[PDB]
């Protein structure tokens, strides 16, 4: 069934599942041509495939060369995403293959389903949640590896850093979606909040600063706070 | 011309023959239907005055034997049967005609409707979809489910339509996922036409039988099967030109014959809007598009 607030704790049970987000797969800039017509230039993009229980992120980098000589690129993006997700599952040992894949956008259902025909026992599900995974490219280290890539490339991260050493998956995922929500609704302010203090560093093998427990409490409140201010500005409420 | 005599009419019933129908009263002296045109399949179907649900009936071809109808008070239905004694049967027919207790198959000579609806339907293929090989004729009703319906219970009573599924390995070649799903040509032409049906006439034939079961019996899974077979052609970029033109004629006469009051239960909005306006073949069904627009603009 479709994933929603009701069946939300199912994310953190012991059935393996992946979220797949395709919002950053086909990225362009729009510009004007000499003759004044509009043209797009593609830039490198990514499939954001995440295990919400473990934090394991399978960032599949989509090099612009994939688009060369192809038509209907936004439609092709969905099929390429499905082809790469499927290839990822085939690459995984059987005991690591997911039992569900949850796509953040309903247009991915038919492509993934078609590509996953070889895995009838993997359930492809939509979601009613409004997840902020599009903001993944607001995370400096992920944007950097995507933009530097010269070939297709899979890069593996733990998007929770070492948080699970100290908090539950449930809490880790809420923190992650809170941060990404904030980065989405007001990137500049969100990033300011994370980095204002020069004495709280990001480990070379991490994505986020090494906040202590109490500092995470303050940070989250600052992120909360930002998101509701923005909602206030956006709806004149 | 051929005859299907009736032993009696013990219960009030609306009798259909092909696209015609007659109300018969309880124990009205009714003894059959005459002047049935040889050369096509036919269907005789019953809706009891007392059970407005349950439609039911028999597909037959008068060339394959002498058939008649007999009410069975145990099972509560008009049953088709075969008379092997040719002499005994001509005798019954002649006497009833002499007594003029038979209605005449009421064909207008201008009218090719039934031919047009049944052009590719052949009794031999019907008996493969409705498997009951002790009889030369085939019983269909309102409740019978299809094989594909059964996969998602009693197989003896199933409609064994050819299974079409757009998200299956059958339909999708590995490595041509996107191509085959957006452009079903390989599934239509290689898998279904060359592979399973062997030729377009068998495919059209099943398409037409499914339609007729859908609109005469109110058989839900027949309507599903008719729409799927339309969608497969319309969603193929490469169709033989002779199939497109024959398809437009086939659908035209089906839409034309459609009860106006059942237009919203027998025509799937999505499928029709996609075939007529989005699909590869949007421009290839002029007659069908023109009758759909003038008769059911609401659905679109
Ligand atoms: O759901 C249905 N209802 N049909 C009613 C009918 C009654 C008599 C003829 S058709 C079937 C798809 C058509």
């Amino acid at each position: 069934g479709a994933m929603n607030s009701s069946n939300y704790a199912e994310l953190f049970n012991n059935d393996i599942k992946l979220f797949v987000d395709d919002t950053n797969v086909y990225r362009v800039t729009v510009h004007k041509t000499f003759e004044g017509n509009v043209a797009t230039k593609a830039i490198n993009g990514c499939i954001f495939t995440l295990n919400p229980k473990t934090g394991h992120l399978f960032l599949k980098i989509i090099h612009t060369s994939v688009w060369a000589g192809q038509k209907r690129l936004s439609q092709l993006a969905k099929w390429k995403t499905a082809e790469e997700v499927s290839a990822l599952v085939r690459s995984l040992p059987k005991e690591e293959q997911p039992k569900q894949i949850i796509v953040t956008r309903k247009a991915m259902l038919d492509p993934l389903e078609v590509h996953m025909l070889d895995f009838p026992n993997i359930a492809i599900r939509p979601t009613e949640l409004r997840l902020p995974f599009s903001a993944a490219m607001s995370i400096d280290k992920l944007s950097d590896v995507v933009m530097k890539a010269t070939e297709p490339q899979m890069v593996l991260f733990n998007i929770y850093d070492d948080w699970l050493d100290r908090i539950s998956s449930y809490t880790a995922f809420s923190r992650l979606t809170l941060l990404l929500r904030a980065l989405k609704t007001n990137e500049e302010s969100a990033k300011m909040i994370l980095l204002s203090d020069p004495t709280i560093t990001i480990k070379s093998y991490h994505l986020w600063p090494s906040f202590t427990d109490e500092q995470w409490i303050t940070i989250e409140s600052q992120m909360r706070d930002l998101i509701l201010t923005e909602y206030g500005r956006k709806y004149n409420v | 011309m051929n005859t299907v005599p009736f032993t009696s009419a013990p219960i009030e019933v609306t009798i259909g023959i092909d696209q015609y129908s007659f109300n018969v009263k309880e124990n009205q002296p009714f003894h059959g239907i005459k002047d049935i045109p040889i050369g096509h399949v036919h269907v005789i179907h019953f809706q009891h005055a007392d059970n407005s649900s349950m439609r039911y009936g028999y597909w037959f071809d008068c060339r394959m034997g002498n058939f008649y109808i007999q009410y069975d008070p145990k099972d509560g239905l008009y049953k088709m049967m075969e008379e092997r004694d040719g002499a005994k049967f001509e005798n019954i027919v002649h006497n009833f005609k002499e007594r003029q207790m038979m209605v005449s198959y009421p064909k207008i000579d201008e009218d090719d409707t039934w031919y047009n609806l049944t052009e590719f339907v052949q009794m031999d293929k019907i008996r493969k979809i409705v498997r009951k090989d002790e009889n030369q004729f085939s019983y269909v009703d309102s409740s019978m489910t299809t094989v594909q319906e059964n996969e998602l219970s009693d197989p003896a009573h199933s409609l064994n339509y050819t299974v079409i599924n757009f998200k299956s390995r059958e339909a999708i070649r590995p490595g041509h996922e996107m191509e085959d799903f957006l452009d079903k040509s390989y599934y239509l032409n290689t898998v279904m036409l060359q592979g399973i049906f062997k030729n377009s006439s068998n495919y059209f034939g099943e398409l037409q039988f499914a339609f007729l079961n859908a609109m005469f019996f109110g058989n839900y899974g027949s309507s599903l099967q008719w729409h799927a077979m339309i969608e497969l052609i319309c969603s193929s970029a490469t169709v033989p030109k002779h199939m497109l033109d024959k398809l437009d004629e086939i659908l035209y006469y089906q839409i034309k014959t459609l009860p106006e009051q059942y237009s919203d239960i027998l025509l799937n909005e999505r499928v029709w809007n996609i075939c007529l306006y989005s699909s590869f073949q949007k421009n290839s069904l002029h007659n069908t598009e023109k009758i759909m627009e003038n008769k059911y603009p609401e659905l679109l």
